[PDB]
């Protein structure tokens, strides 16, 4: 279903993307381990700063851990999520902490999570 | 056993990939190295040259 | 019988597979048609109808308990075989122990790798809970790192301390023969280990290192023990650093 | 001895014999000011007098 | 036949030269030939989904790949150049269709080159 003509135009430019990006984070790994990370070239390192945060934001709060953790979870319609995506690529959030990503349902929470924080 | 030989494959397999990428990275490393000594290596003769007929 | 009245039980089947191996030379002698291997194929039936008997009973019913550990010899570290597939699929979590961990010092061997437990976090203690699911996050990072990066001598930074970690963990988690730990001074040891108390002290002696303090614990910290035998409940995070700190004083380096 | 590199400092330190200047972690991509400091260095110890013949390896 | 060897010889050397082609700078443009004409090759070849290509424009195409006539545009927009010229090339080049038609041969060599140009030039 991932086709223009099933679910959407921009839905397809968007998940490429972040397939895309995910795809060549996992093939840095193991230089970043064993070179100095440092060695990254910038463009790189770019790839590398954003797919660590696609890779927690995929990550939700849900109502299932309500038994497992206790915390309350909640529903995100599919507008919501692609935009967000978009504004994960976007860059312009590049500094809020990876850590607020983790477990939750929104962009305005992460800017939450981390308020908490302080940032 | 079966299951013992499949461990070693997969264990070599990835230090095959380790090994694959510090190829690729050296042979950047060592072709950029060698167009700056080349860079330098003009300044090395025009120094050496006139260093001597002055010295 | 026990449960029922009310009161806790445990089984132990020291080895199930010699069950189901006097199952199938039984069934064979009675001409009935085999299958894989040449297992009868009432197998995992009569595995289900052993293992679904164990329970926890509701309030209602008088608050048992039977909890039970089955045992499975697997040839030559097999996987995938019929019996151990199908008592695999039964149980609700899965050890796995390792010869080749064994005859390395790791004792008793344990791989967390493939160990799993479909009730774990709900059982623990809330002072366990705290600690224990940290400590899982960090040898499954480290368990990664070193499957590769071992076999270089010089790595970065960031992860020779992760590497480091990870090493003074396998060895803080050696223990000896028939001497149980109780709880008490296991969270006080596994907190010294996540919040990095043990950084200064070499990895050979940290087998000396608990000794030397689990002795100092029954001599000073009766209190933060007590709290955590009933409360259930890691004590105040100021007095225990002072507990560690002041042992640290007193232990001695190689 | 005076030697450029991790693993030959840790060689030279088993072996014992002494290391009279060192450096180590240069970039990939060396510059003259980098090594303009041990250069002048090394030079430095020739000029003085301190040695009275010099090699490379 | 005449076109079909070409790019057949073209593609079993690309194959292997693109597990080491990502530098960019590596020797000077012997070795690039083979990377410039593998780009062109592979973008060349792919193809719309569930939309049947014609023979002698199909022809055609092959010819411009494996003449060399498109070593010039820019490898960025290599596939708009397939679209643009299958329209183009039944409006102004249909004497080049008859030609294949006609003989099962390329097109009268000649003119082939003016007429591709035109096209060329058309496109932008």
């Amino acid at each position: 279903a991932l086709a223009p003509e099933i679910v959407g135009e921009e839905h397809y430019q968007v998940a490429r993307k972040v397939q895309q990006t995910l795809q060549r984070y996992k093939e840095l790994q193991d230089i970043i381990a064993i070179l100095g990370m440092d060695e990254l070239s910038d463009e790189d390192k770019l790839v590398v700063h954003r797919a660590r945060r696609i890779q927690f934001f995929l990550s939700q709060n849900f109502h299932v851990a309500e038994q497992f953790t206790g915390q309350p979870g909640s529903y995100v319609p599919v507008k919501e999520t692609v935009r967000g995506f978009k504004e994960i690529l976007e860059g312009k959030y590049d500094h809020l902490p990876e850590d607020a990503f983790r477990l939750v349902g929104r962009i305005e929470e992460v800017v939450e999570k981390a308020k908490a924080m302080g940032v | 056993s079966l299951r013992d030989i499949k461990t070693r494959i997969n264990a070599t397999k990835k230090t095959s990939q380790i090994t694959k990428a510090m190829e690729m990275v050296s042979t950047s490393k060592l072709n950029r190295a060698e167009q700056n000594a080349k860079s330098f290596v003009p300044y090395m003769e025009k120094i050496q040259e006139v260093v001597a007929n002055v010295a | 019988y026990f449960m029922y009245k009310g009161k806790h039980v445990l089984v132990v089947y020291d080895d199930l597979s010699k069950q189901a191996a006097a199952y199938r030379e039984l069934s064979l002698l009675l001409r009935r048609p085999p299958g894989r291997e040449a297992y009868p194929g009432d197998i995992f039936y009569l595995h289900s109808r052993l293992l679904e008997r164990a329970a926890k009973l509701s309030d209602a019913k008088g608050g048992g308990s039977l909890t039970a550990l089955p045992f499975v010899e697997t040839q030559a570290g097999d996987i995938s075989a019929y019996i151990p597939t199908n008592v695999i699929s039964i149980t609700d979590g899965q050890i796995f122990l390792q010869s080749d961990l064994f005859f390395s010092g790791v004792r008793p061997a344990i791989n967390a790798g493939l160990s799993v437990s479909r009730v774990g976090g709900a059982a623990q203690i809330k002072a366990m809970k705290k600690v224990a699911g940290t400590l899982r996050l960090d040898l499954a990072a480290y368990r990664e790192l070193e499957a590769f990066a071992q076999f270089g001598s010089d790595l970065d930074k960031a992860t020779q301390a992760k590497l480091a970690r990870g090493a003074r963990t396998v060895e803080v988690l050696k223990q000896d023969l028939h001497q149980p730990i109780p709880v008490e001074k296991q969270v006080l040891i596994i907190y010294a280990l996540t919040r990095g108390f043990l950084d200064d002290i070499p990895v050979e002696d940290v087998r000396r290192f608990e000794k030397e303090f689990y002795l100092f614990l029954d001599q000073n910290g009766q209190h933060l023990l007590e709290h955590i035998r009933t409360t259930k409940d890691l004590p105040n995070e100021d007095d225990l650093n002072k507990a560690i700190e002041a042992f640290k004083k007193t232990f001695v380096v190689s | 001895i005076i030697v450029i590199g991790r693993v030959g400092l840790s060689f030279f330190r088993k072996r014992n014999m002494p290391v009279i200047l060192d450096i180590t972690r240069l970039p990939d991509q060396p510059s003259f000011a980098d090594i303009k400091e041990i250069a002048r260095k090394t030079v430095g110890l020739f000029a003085d007098g301190t040695f009275d013949e010099l090699y490379m390896y």
